[PDB]
């Protein structure tokens, strides 16, 4: 199985 | 949230990329628990995301946590995957998010 995609955050 | 009436319907979003902005407005509130394929969590994100039921100090609604989101990166993996150029898309969904229907 892959890993769903989540979009990075600004830090 | 599950209702027959959309939020989006009141925006200039188009129907083709509201799985879109949910996936955005999902991701925008941190949450884990999420699958691409749920809809149902991505209406109630969405919902809870424009019209929350506990708004904090001085803030309408949670629109503003879309500003924290790296939309370069989303626009990346969309040509990727997809090949769709929605690198402008996304930011017109987050202007449309963040104020409904300005005045142009």
């Amino acid at each position: 199985l892959e890993i769903s995609y989540k979009i990075p955050k600004s830090q | 949230p599950q209702g027959e009436m959309d939020l989006l319907d009141s925006t200039r979003i188009h129907p083709e990329d509201y799985s879109l902005a949910r996936k955005m407005a999902a991701d925008a509130l941190d949450i884990e628990d999420i699958d691409d394929d749920d809809e149902s969590a991505m209406r109630n994100a969405i919902y809870e995301m424009v019209f929350p039921r506990s708004p904090p100090k001085d803030e309408d609604d949670l629109t503003f946590k879309l500003d924290e989101l790296i939309l370069d990166d989303y626009a990346t993996e969309l040509e990727r995957k997809h090949q769709l150029k929605k690198r402008s898309t996304l930011q017109i969904i987050k202007e449309e998010l963040q104020s409904r229907y300005r005045e142009i």
